[PDB]
DNA sequence: AATACTTTTATCAACGCAA
RNA sequence: UUGCGUUGAUAAAAGUAUUGUUUUUGUACUCUAGAAGCUACAAAGAUAAGGCUUCAUGCCGAAAUCAACACCGGUGUU
């Protein structure tokens, strides 16, 4: 794991994903801007690597779940060694082809396994948002009290007005046949 | 030697305990609980019954879906487009050629209303709305409609060329099958891949209904509120279990009224019961019941006459009839065995007698054709029954509606063959032979008996907890000499059984409190020493605790909300929005000057539109929306000429915006919630380093069935989230949970006043750790009173909400138990329960 | 997994684990510290919540692996949500207790595929130790050329003298004998 | 959420007839 | 207290219809082919947050039960 830019970046665009306006994020306990700070920030302004390392780890909590931030020090690993990949795009995209991958190994090797649900997020008042996002994970690594050790989050980018079914073969079928509009 | 005395109240019970010879006061306390209102499972069986008839809509939809997917018609249902008008493609594809994808609309808005079907001041109009049928579809009622009106669906009054009347949407399910059996035709007469099986399953999903009588379920869903047990069962109908059982065997069923045992029975013990000057002999008996049996027309003037000449003497000596309301002679015939001699293609003669009764058994309980077609096929013999005699015993029990539709005989058909044989020769009634023959937890006392014959809902909870208070004083202060109580007889026959059967006499009375009254006006906490008094005739609290999870966790209305700055805001903030329905109503018309005073840019028409608010501004002033109306019809928007639409509703800013949950669709453009989210349970933890004390708050919305097993809890991530936002740190340890009406100690450490309170909830969630109490003695908390000297005053409406993050004070839970004897707790576990 | 005081003693302890002087560690070009600032970092003389946080993740990264920081913070998860583990012990007791029971139950379902090997830790003296902890790691879960998705390291504390036998299955049953000394 | 329609089973009350 | 016959209330459970609230899209109205998202109408999706397997006349989700812990329906104590 490295702190740069880059994160910046990353987290600037998943929290434009999951939450809808911007004060629900900027103001949670633990990151806790103001609105100039704020403005500061999201405008190139304040370095991110001389930031409290407090207040970067909970910016990154919220927005990745605890797996997830294991494959942003693989595709930082992957990305810096490679000058086929740096030129082109930015890293959250390779961060999104690798988290997609990691999902087609994990529907090839072991698809009578995954479960998945929808993910409620807290905003800054405490009124949480009911159906956030997709929350897709591996029945064997659970461990305790409703806990997994396994486990990713994903948003869909459908068109149709046609919500995700219920049940483990259902909502497996749906995920096998959407594949292309949850990023 | 103790007297127990009880005071059996709506919502309490009181409860003392004497000494009969001292008359020393051992104990004296009151248990509190919430009344039993009705209102309640209303709700929750309104719902429960209310959610099937969307998810069967929807299922529809999805049968629909699988049936154009399976025949090939459609392939992928992602460009169908959204806005046709399926009127027209249904009136157009009578008699023309649509092509796989305007069927598709047509059929899909077919199946999403189909009509009544019950029928074969509200039905005038279904009357009335009924008569253009007989030549036109509904497709093309509603079409005119639509392109004359403009407006096609909902129930709306309109004046045509003669005189205004009424419109209502509603068509009985014959004319949509009809309808859509002439579309279909037409498209298999041009797309020749509609195949009959195909309109046959498309019609079997349209016009489909369960019946009242099978309820929900299926072969293998197994839910246990229809057939299709969860006990590997089937049940034919449903109400076949709900039978009373036998007064004198409590396993055997009770036996249908029509049945020939009955009507036996009955016969037999109406003229046992008759005096003529002395009872009748076993020969005129067998003789008369074979009159009755063999006569094609009997009655009970006809009945009367035969005895009178049978007995030879007159017909006006006989006493001892069942008379009438108006003044007449009323005994039973066998009137559904003479009815059920008018069948020509079964003979009932030399039938069978059991044979008899399980056709009344059938007959008595299955109404429509499938189950009376059904229940003769598992309970009777492989065959015996032609199709024909099926048929026509289905019209005759149709036909018979007040004789089959009258109930269910008291006593069973296994008691009743115990008699029969016995009131032929001994001359008696149905009493003196039962009397003659007599047929008629192991310390405590169970409540399953007791609860069993109360049935009035208000009564049978203080009764279960009068019961919990006598097992807990007899488990504590042994055994009594008198246990006096205050639906009344039954429990009173309770106890004396109980005492009686396990040969220990204690005298249980009950008296009355007239009694009681004249004793406080003679003689000189109020159900405390009342039942101090009731046990003279010969303090500590206990509420109940409410720890229940599954509650109703917010509104089922769906609320818009807008950003926008009202009145003195500095940014944009979140606005809840409200509407003001039928303008033209005294009461909209009055809410709509209590927005206009006190705030005119409330509105979003002032906003918006402001050129047609000078058009609304007029008749407020110059004319009252209910005179613009009857004058020159409704109040229009602005327009150069006349066409601008009507105006029936304001929406406006309503307020600010505060605990709610966010369920905004996928493609929305602002938020949309539901308000109206209640409390359940606080959590309290301490921290060393500070020390003060720390207050979560969880609510009924917080948990959820979770995504693998369907076990309802809440995850320790989500957890940690609230414990984040609450102020609780992480390094701070657990003490206790408290639900509602637990008792909380607050101490004080500097100076050691005690108080103790009952938990409430967790308001204001803009302050950290506060809390409402409410009183310990009382049930009002009224006034400015006093308390303790670190947490303060009493407010001035009455709501105690205090702020326990101090730091001097020190908390305890209390734990009372029915008698209320409290065990103070400091530590309950090492870990708080997410888990149910 | 948040930052807070518990995780300088974990990062103390581990320094003392894998380095064998401290002059190693906090010369290395992420890190970067002085001989006052390091006596005043390992006293208590700073707040490591209001730190760099390219400095602190930094050493989080040297020390750890990219998986075992999501069992940082599930371990922290479980270790704060219960009173007898926060009350008698220290967390990176807990941790390795965490660690154990993850590591039982690879072996336990699927244990074919369990592989080792040796580490090599690079210091800031231009050399480094050519074994001073053991990766053992699953190989269904591989990345590319040589990287692993779940992975980990241990460290022997066995009292024979005796060296690591090298090769898969004799490495295997080795580390099933020793299931009870290494922490 | 909130009005229209259909059906079954049971339990109390109140009056009359045997006890 | 047991049986029978009428008329009144209550309770529990089941099967349907039409709307109400809200989101998007289309036409009409308004301002300059664009915008505005007020006022109408018509479709399609949702309707306590959510979840399941049996793949379908599919199913569950707003009631009641309540002092805890320890020792073999009973026994002990803060």
């Amino acid at each position: 794991m490295k702190i740069n830019d880059d994160i910046k970046e990353l987290i600037l665009e998943y929290m434009s994903r999951y939450f809808k306006f911007e004060n629900d994020f900027y103001k949670l306990p633990g990151i806790k801007f103001t609105d100039a700070n704020w403005q500061k920030f999201k405008n190139g302004g304040t370095d991110i690597e001389k930031m409290g390392a407090a207040r970067v780890n909970a910016m990154l909590d919220c927005l990745f779940d605890d797996f997830e931030l294991a494959m942003i020090g693989k595709a930082q690993t992957n990305y810096y060694n490679d000058n086929s990949l740096k030129m082109n795009m930015p890293f959250y995209t390779y961060y999104d082809m690798f988290k997609k991958q990691q999902l087609l190994k994990w529907l090839k090797n072991n698809r009578d396994d995954v479960i998945g649900g929808t993910g409620r997020m807290y905003t800054a008042s405490g009124n949480y948002i009911a159906n956030a996002y997709l929350e897709v994970a591996l029945e064997s690594s659970s461990l305790g009290s409703g806990s997994y050790m396994l486990q990713m989050r994903f948003k869909d980018y459908s068109k149709g007005q046609e919500p995700i079914p219920s049940g483990r073969q259902n909502r497996l079928e749906w995920i096998e046949n959407n594949l292309e509009n949850i990023r | 030697d103790l007297v127990l005395g009880l005071d059996i109240g709506i919502g309490s019970v009181g409860v003392g305990i004497l000494n009969k010879v001292t008359g020393e006061i051992i104990h004296k306390n009151s248990r509190i609980f919430p009344a039993a209102q009705a209102e309640n499972n209303l709700v929750r069986r309104t719902n429960r019954q209310g959610r099937r008839l969307t998810r069967r809509k929807k299922h529809r939809r999805v049968r629909l879906n699988r049936l154009f997917e399976e025949s090939g018609l459609i392939t992928d249902f992602t460009k169908i487009s959204i806005n046709l008008n399926p009127y027209q493609l249904r009136v157009k594809g009578l008699t023309d050629e649509l092509s796989n994808e305007e069927l598709f609309i047509a059929l899909k808005n077919m199946v999403k209303h189909r009509g009544i079907s019950y029928l074969d001041d509200y039905a005038q109009i279904v009357k009335e709305n009924s008569k253009q049928l007989e030549t036109k579809t509904p497709g093309q009622i509603q079409l005119e409609r639509y392109q004359t009106y403009g407006q096609l669906r909902g129930d709306f009054t309109v004046e045509k060329d003669g005189k205004k009347h009424r419109l209502i949407n509603v068509f009985p399910t014959s004319a949509y099958r009809s309808e859509a059996l002439r579309i279909l035709q037409t498209q298999q007469e041009f797309n020749p891949q509609i195949t009959d099986e195909f309109i046959n399953r498309y019609l079997e999903i349209l016009t489909g209904k369960r019946k009242y009588y099978h309820g929900p379920g299926n072969e293998k869903s197994r839910t246990d509120y229809g057939r299709y047990r969860t006990s590997g069962e089937t049940l034919d109908n449903i109400f076949g279990i709900l039978i009373g059982k036998c007064t004198f065997y409590p396993d055997e069923f009770r036996a249908a009224k029509a049945s020939y045992t009955a009507q036996e029975f009955n016969l037999l013990n109406d003229l046992n019961n008759l005096t003529v000057p002395k009872k009748l002999s076993k020969e005129q008996k067998n003789q008369i019941i074979n009159y009755v049996k063999n006569e094609k027309a009997m009655g009970p003037a006809k009945l009367f006459k035969y005895i009178a000449k049978l007995l030879s003497c007159d017909v006006a000596d006989i006493k001892g009839y069942r008379i009438d309301k108006s003044g007449k002679a009323e005994i039973h015939t066998f009137e559904a065995y003479r009815k059920m001699k008018t069948l020509e293609t079964l003979d009932i003669e030399q039938m069978d007698r059991e044979t008899l009764d399980k056709l009344a058994y059938v007959l008595t309980l299955n109404t429509e054709r499938e189950g009376i077609q059904e229940a003769l096929e598992h309970e009777f013999a492989d065959g015996s029954f032609s199709q024909k005699q099926v048929d026509e015993l289905v019209q005759f029990r149709k036909a018979n509606s007040s004789i089959f539709g009258k109930g269910w005989h008291n006593f069973s058909v296994k008691l009743m063959m115990e008699l029969i044989p016995e009131l032929y020769e001994t001359s008696e009634e149905q009493m003196t032979i039962l009397t003659r023959l007599g047929k008629q937890k192991t310390k405590y006392i169970d409540e399953k008996l007791l609860t069993e014959e109360i049935y009035n809902p208000v009564v049978a909870k203080s009764v279960r907890q009068a019961i919990k208070i006598v097992n807990a004083a007899i488990k504590e202060y042994g055994d009594f000499d008198n246990i006096v109580i205050e639906a009344s007889r039954v429990v009173l026959n309770a106890l004396q059984e109980h005492f009686r059967a396990h040969k220990i006499d204690t005298k249980v009375s009950v008296v009355r409190g007239q009694f009681t009254s004249q004793l406080r006006r003679h003689w000189g906490h109020h159900h405390a020493v009342d039942a101090l008094i009731i046990a003279a005739s010969s303090i500590l609290f206990s509420y109940q605790v409410d720890s229940k999870f599954n509650r109703k966790i917010s509104d089922a209305t769906i609320y818009a909300t807008r950003q926008a700055k009202v009145g003195k805001d500095k940014a944009d903030e979140t606005y809840v929005l409200g509407k003001i329905k039928d303008i033209y109503t005294q009461d909209g018309y009055d809410a709509f000057m209590k927005i206009y005073k006190k705030d005119k840019s409330k509105f979003l028409m002032y906003r918006h539109d402001p050129q047609t608010f000078e058009k609304v501004i007029e008749p407020i002033l110059e004319n009252p929306f209910l005179k613009y109306k009857e004058e020159h019809g409704y109040i229009r928007k602005y327009s150069k000429k006349g066409n601008g639409p009507e105006i029936k509703s304001l929406k406006y800013y309503d307020s600010k915006l505060g605990n709610h949950i966010d369920i905004t669709p996928k493609d929305s453009n602002n938020k949309v919630v539901l308000q109206s989210v209640s409390p359940w349970r606080a959590d309290v933890y301490f921290n060393k380093t500070t020390g003060k004390y720390e207050i979560l708050g969880l609510k009924y919305a917080d948990l959820q069935f979770e995504k693998g097993t369907g076990t309802y809890k809440i995850s320790q991530e989500k957890y940690n989230d609230i414990k984040k936002k609450e102020g609780v740190d992480s390094d701070s340890e657990f003490k206790f949970t408290l639900y509602k009406n637990d008792l909380l100690l607050v101490k004080d450490t500097e100076t050691k006043e005690q108080q103790l309170f009952r938990f409430l909830s967790r308001t204001m969630p803009k302050q950290k750790h506060y809390v409402e109490l409410k009183p310990y003695d009382k049930q009002k908390f009224e006034g400015g009173e006093a308390l303790i000297k670190v947490l303060g005053n009493v407010a001035n409406s009455g709501q105690c909400k205090k702020g326990l993050g101090k730091s001097n004070i020190s908390i305890y839970k209390v734990r009372t138990d029915v008698l209320g004897n409290q065990h103070i707790i400091k530590n309950e576990g090492d870990k708080p329960k997410l888990d149910f």
